[PDB]
């Protein structure tokens, strides 16, 4: 869910 | 690595000898003798017989001692002696009283004067470490902790029933700034270990994330995705004011700062695959600064400003690598399977990261020269997004 919508970093659904 | 001699501490609490042991061959600097090899165990500084240490290569021993006190503390003392050149030579020595639950701190303590007094680099190893933990708990699944740098002495800052993320340390080492999902979407926030008292930092509409404090603690940077896409910015920590580094249409996160304070590296998809720029924070277009590989992101610059590490993809698989940022020479450091968000010992010895190593149940440790590398002891959880905090 918890995503930052890069598609491609760390915070990108990382859970 | 420099081979070295260092002797089980005279008598147990705690086994100090293996603690400093342990430090000096996770720095990758020291290669410690294996216990079972040794010629003498040699309680004091004048039961060092250099010899036997020589005809092993070796040139500099550690020799201690542990003793308890009249009010149930303990004396903890090393002496270092030159087993080389100087033969039965103190080079350093300490001596301090300690409790119980700070004789890890002890052999740490050792351990950093040791390291400091051979190398001339700083120890990093009464440094700490934060994490996420995702454990199976229902109703407070994540969990943001902080340990000893190898995995010891962990402790709860704050749970949650949402995801959190990219932990960052004050350059004091006093607060962790984090993202946290618990009111529903993303938003930055600061906590002050001693208290627990939380700071709302920013709650724009869209992402707030991946924060990281200057090296002088006057700004905080972070990527917010309101404009339609990640941009960077600034907020000046004693005003509040934010400014905006980076515009445009391309993604543009995880920033991580250079020395002076004044400049970032980060990561942006603006040539396509991921690739790690530099932009000064008060003007001036971003420059590309990874070239070799395929895909470069998630930088962490050291704290002397001569490396960074990141994630890179050479012949065809991502690890840990380190960019010499005077020369342009790249090495690949780790060797295991979905290897990211490393983070920097404070002295640039040590590299902390995730990993498949235990199903991301544990940490991983490579040093920078690439020499030696370690699982960090198992969590009871997911373990995410370790950051290494400065100097304590
Ligand atoms: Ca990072
Ligand atoms: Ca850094």
């Amino acid at each position: 869910g918890a995503s930052d919508g890069s598609g491609w970093s760390s915070e990108n659904n990382p859970w | 690595g420099r081979p070295i001699g260092v002797v089980p501490f005279q008598w147990a609490p705690e086994d100090i000898g293996g603690i400093v042991a342990a430090d000096l061959r996770n720095s990758g600097k020291f290669n410690p003798l294996d216990r079972a090899r040794l010629p003498q165990q040699p309680g004091s500084a004048q039961e060092v017989q250099p010899a036997a240490w020589s005809a092993l290569g070796i040139d500099a021993v550690v020799v201690g001692q542990v003793t308890p006190n009249p009010d149930g503390s303990y004396n903890v003392a090393y002496q270092l002696v030159d087993t080389g050149g100087a033969p039965g030579t103190v080079l350093a020595q300490n001596s301090y009283k300690v409790n119980k639950q700070w004789l890890r701190y002890a052999g740490h303590t050792a351990s950093d004067e040791v390291f400091e007094k051979l190398t001339g680099i700083k120890g990093a190893f009464r440094t700490r470490i934060a994490y996420v933990v995702q454990t199976n708990g229902g109703q407070f699944p994540y969990e943001l902790r902080v340990s000893d740098y190898d995995g010891y002495n962990q402790f709860v800052v704050h749970r949650s029933p949402q995801p959190l993320m990219s932990p960052a340390w004050s350059p004091d080492g006093s607060k962790l700034a984090y993202v946290t999902f618990e009111s529903g979407r993303s938003a930055l926030v600061i906590q002050t270990l001693a208290n627990g008292a939380v700071r709302q930092v920013a709650s724009f509409p869209r992402h707030n994330g991946a924060p990281a404090f200057s090296p002088d603690g006057s700004k905080l940077a972070f990527a917010l995705s309101k404009t339609g896409s990640l941009n960077l910015y600034v907020m000046d920590l004693a005003s509040g004011q934010i400014r905006q580094v980076t515009d445009g249409r391309s993604n543009n996160t995880e920033p991580t700062w250079f020395p002076d304070s004044q400049n970032l590296a980060f990561t942006s998809d603006q040539a396509g695959r991921p690739q790690v720029y530099k932009v000064n924070i008060n003007g001036g277009a971003p420059q590309r600064i990874t070239w070799e590989g395929s895909q470069n992101q998630d930088a962490d610059v050291s704290s002397d400003g001569k490396f960074m590490v990141m994630v890179s993809s050479n012949g065809g698989q991502q690890h840990i690598a380190k960019q010499d940022l005077a020369t342009g020479g790249v090495q690949v450091l780790s060797s295991t399977f979905l290897d990211e968000t490393p983070s920097l010992a404070p002295n640039g010895t040590m590299v902390i990261y995730s990993s498949s190593q235990g199903m991301g149940s544990v940490l991983n440790l490579v040093s920078t020269d690439g020499r030696f590398k370690a699982r960090l002891p198992a969590t009871d959880g997911q373990v995410k997004f370790p950051a290494w905090s400065p100097y304590l």
